[PDB]
């Protein structure tokens, strides 16, 4: 276990700053470069800049100058990236990675530090039930769902009958909708179970200390 | 910047098969020292890249014997030889022959499935939602294959395009299908004043679209 270890995820408001850390252990820190790589949602893996532990000199791909600042506590063997004037577009996962000097590849990658920057305040979700509007079944399964909407920050857990309906469940990835998240699970039961048999949906949103249960009852 | 592009975005494969992701360079990668710095990362879902191949054809410690590497100048190709559960993920091709080292868009290795058509379902605005004045309609397009699918909202006869918010599951590991879900949001008021509401799906398995609806 020779590895680069990085800080946990931050949650900031457009305008504050972050110092992400990357402590290397197991190898001669100064014999390798530390590079910084930025993974934005569905944008290229975007190289940011590199810092030389021997000199101490960073190089920034043009793009990240101005606000992004590499630094180093070599005494303690930890690279750092700092971003200021944080702005919504900086939401991504920053990875640090051991740049080699011979071969120029990146062989040990850090685990990545997700930085989210938003200005929602914490919001518990509204969870509406979705019951099929008289649309009488195609075959033999009936399909219900919970609309978990209006929440920040992620995560939100959704189970059905407290874990006991799992095959059949599909939960869909959260989407923004004016600063807050919206999500939806769907359970597909046999048609002999509903409405003969209770199907209820359980969303817990840890960030606001809330859990609701809704029982899908016909419409 | 040396734009790296790799095609195809997805590659449906059968475990058993050989596969071949291909990748290509805007400028060349033959360096002044006569050397080519094209490397290959593999990134497994929810994880960080792992080096597979450096300098076009040299495997990396540990990575197994199925990963032949190849290409030159400007077209390089990676070929897994008998795919396995183990090597499924996003394959990124990268260049360090120039600076700033740039990354290829990636190629998803996916499992090949007998086509399946979407079992679609439309759901109307819940009472509770309506009693605070917003009306999301919802349409789940479940267990289909391929991932390509086109849901439109025919909203009273005449189609609508605002407020649709689609979300998409990645390949379900039990039955290799995909499932998508579309929520069209509405002001309660607006809802109140329109009758037919039709979620609809253009997808291979029917030359007809699949249409489900509820009249208001």
């Amino acid at each position: 276990q020779i590895q680069l270890v990085q800080s946990g995820p931050e949650l900031k408001k457009p305008g504050e700053t972050v110092k992400i850390s990357c402590k290397a252990s197991g190898y001669a820190f100064t014999n390798y470069g530390v590079n910084w790589v930025k993974e934005a949602p569905g944008k290229e893996l975007k190289w940011m800049g590199w810092i030389n532990i021997y000199t101490g000199e960073p190089t920034y791909v043009d793009d990240f100058k101005g606000r992004f600042a590499f630094s180093l506590e070599t005494s303690a063997s930890t690279a750092y990236l700092e971003i200021n004037n944080l702005k919504n577009e900086d939401t991504a996962t920053y990875f640090c990675t051991r740049g080699d000097y011979v071969n120029w590849y990146f062989d040990v990658w850090g685990a990545g530090t997700t930085v989210t920057v938003s200005s929602a305040k914490t919001t518990p979700p509204s969870v509406y039930p979705l019951a099929p509007g008289s649309a009488a079944q195609t075959n033999s399964m009936v399909t219900l769902g919970c609309l978990v909407k209006g929440y920040f920050p992620e995560p939100v857990t959704v189970t059905w009958n407290s874990g006991s309906l799992s095959s059949g469940v599909h939960t869909f990835p959260a989407v923004l909708q004016s600063d807050l998240y919206t999500l939806s699970s769907s359970v597909t039961v046999p048609s002999s179970p509903r409405p003969s048999e209770t199907v209820t949906c359980n969303v817990a949103h840890p960030a606001s200390s809330t859990k609701v249960d809704k029982k899908i009852v016909p419409r | 910047d040396v734009v790296m592009t790799q095609i195809p975005l997805s590659l449906p494969v059968n475990l058993g098969d050989q596969a071949s992701i291909s990748c290509r360079s805007s400028q060349s990668l033959i360096h002044s020292n006569g050397n080519t710095y094209l490397h290959w990362y593999l990134q497994k879902p929810g994880q960080s890249p792992k080096l597979l191949m450096y300098k076009v054809s040299n495997r990396f410690y540990g990575v197994p014997d199925r990963f032949s590497g190849s290409g030159s100048g400007t077209d390089f190709t990676l070929k897994i030889s008998r795919v396995e559960a183990e090597d499924l993920g996003i394959y990124f091709c990268s260049q360090s022959s120039h600076v700033p080292p740039t990354f290829g868009g990636g190629t998803k290795l996916e499992i090949k499935r007998a086509d399946a058509a979407p079992t679609v379902s439309i759901f109307p605005p819940s009472s509770e939602q309506l009693t605070s004045g917003g009306a999301s309609v919802v349409c789940f397009l479940n267990n289909f294959y391929p991932k390509d699918i086109n849901v439109k909202w025919k909203i009273d006869g005449s189609e609508r395009q605002n407020g649709v918010l689609n979300s998409w599951t990645d390949q379900d590991s039990k039955d290799s299908t995909y499932s998508m879900s579309s929520t069209l949001t509405l002001t309660k008021d607006e809802y109140e004043r329109h009758n037919s509401y039709t979620c609809e799906a253009t997808h291979k398995t029917s030359t007809s679209p699949i249409v489900k609806s509820f009249n208001r």
